[PDB]
């Protein structure tokens, strides 16, 4: 999307493994705010925002 | 109320232990008033904040 008319997607009773994001080449940006991203798989959200 | 001098110090000491407890609910301007939940979330460098 546009960044006027973002997207969202609404994620929710599953099983999210970050470390394979964060553990890509593939990205130039990664910034983690409140949160440690190598402490992510251990943490449960009630949801997350995408 | 014969005893209420008595009574009254019991109060008193009773209260100010469960406002001692209570403060432990208090965040203090940190994310959360749980330690754990902020050494399970950040590293240290910020933990520590």
């Amino acid at each position: 999307a546009s960044v006027y008319a973002w997207n969202r997607k609404r994620i929710s009773n599953c099983v999210a493994d970050y470390s394979v994001l964060y553990n890509s080449a593939s990205f130039s940006t990664f910034k983690c705010y409140g949160v440690s991203p190598t402490k992510l798989n251990d943490l449960c959200f009630t949801n997350v925002y995408a | 109320s014969a005893l209420g001098k008595l009574q009254d110090v019991v109060n008193q000491n009773a209260q100010a232990l469960n406002t001692l407890v209570k403060q432990l609910s208090s965040n203090f301007g940190a994310i959360s008033s749980v330690l754990n939940d902020i050494l399970s979330r950040l590293d240290p460098p910020e933990a520590e904040v």
